[PDB]
């Protein structure tokens, strides 16, 4: 786990 | 240039390049489509964002591989020179996306969904610049990212439900900015937690489709909360 | 373009571009290395081959995806984009074939180096054949045939039948027979001979040399099952 | 589909 940002679906 | 090409042909070729995993061509085709000067549809906004995310994504992951090899400290100039070359390409792409947003896409016209989409994307490409910036330039860039995210948040608070996937994605990216970029973990934890809780409350109104979409993103908030707390 | 950079520095940055999966950068660094005009080491040869194989790899896969879309039918956009990708791939094959004929292919050297470069020449004419038509196709097919044939004649004379470079050459010439020259009989016949003649001498190998030879024998066996 | 000589890693 590292900080994750919004994906693009 | 894409100036000689029909807007409709540019959109089709963007879709072909996505299918072929040619994301640099997909981004050039979507830039041509934007420069026609008509608004993007929801589908077109997502093509534009998928093309430039893939391009800058590859560059940020290269920059971090090279920046690690550079930072291992206990030495020729080659690693530094290649890290600088990748950094300059990354900055090139962000300035291109930021020029498209300011010249063509960010307006006071349009629904909340388009207005928020474009101000979040502004906040995001300033955030990609802040990751590689130093000194006075970094400070200016951090301020530009914060103002775009804050303006996007103000609109999403007034004009969207707390489960809206665009509003959740914005709140996630803004907590990532608070934590990774602005050295403000308290503000990061507070925003992710409030955003989670406020969205939890409205889930019962949502069909199966929009339930999945809200919860996919609400989990990313909880996973960051797990990591930060 | 890479002219102002030291040869050692281009080799280092080719290795960083590989670690960063920047295969276009890696290819342009290795091209500047070749253009220094000194022979490539076995390790440098492999970095050049890796770099251009990944560039041309992405273009052939894109080209395949668009060609299949084109075949299931109709505005001109699919053909136009297929043609732009085609044009880039030809640009890269022409660069490789130019470096091979200007700098790498020599009458000097061991069998390993001479076969490695003639095989590569066959491979890049084969990639051009994949997208060619008409009179151009016929000339390209003859070019690929003559590079591979010249490489086969050396590897039969100067190399044992287990040698991984000989085996990868024979695998790629069999692919050429099946995919480009429309002779599945010669493809199966070469793959089968290459495999059987290697198996006869497998017992002479040990350690990584045994493993490297059986790696490529598996691919000959994979193609033989798919093709028969 | 058909497989050709891979890149060698060692």
């Amino acid at each position: 786990r590292r900080t994750i940002s919004a994906p693009v679906v | 240039a894409m100036g000689s090409m029909e807007r409709a042909s540019l959109i089709q070729k963007a879709k072909l390049a996505e299918q072929a995993e040619r994301y640099e061509d997909m981004a050039a085709f979507m830039k041509g489509a934007v420069e026609k000067g008509e608004e993007l549809s929801c589908e077109e906004r997502n093509l534009l964002s998928v093309a430039y995310k893939n391009v800058v994504g590859g560059q940020r992951a290269a920059w971090r591989v090279l920046s690690s090899i550079e930072q291992k400290s206990n030495k020729g100039p080659e690693v530094r020179e290649y890290r600088e070359k990748v950094e300059t390409e990354l900055q090139g792409v962000c300035d291109t996306v930021l020029g498209l947003l300011d010249s063509h896409l960010i307006k006071e016209a349009g629904d909340a969904e388009s207005r928020v989409f474009y101000l979040k994307m502004k906040g995001d490409y300033y955030r990609y610049l802040a990751e590689v910036a130093t000194g006075d330039d970094k400070k200016r860039i951090i301020d530009s990212a914060r103002s775009a995210y804050q303006e996007a948040m103000d609109i999403s608070k007034k004009e969207m439900p707390p489960t809206n996937p665009i509003r959740l994605g914005l709140a996630l990216n803004f907590s990532v900015f608070h934590y990774e970029i602005a050295n403000s973990p308290e503000e990061a934890i507070s925003l992710a937690k409030t955003t989670f809780d406020e969205a939890m409350a409205d889930l019962h109104t949502l069909s199966e489709d929009s339930y999945k979409d809200s919860t996919l993103i609400m989990q990313l908030l909880r996973d960051n909360l797990t990591l930060w707390t």
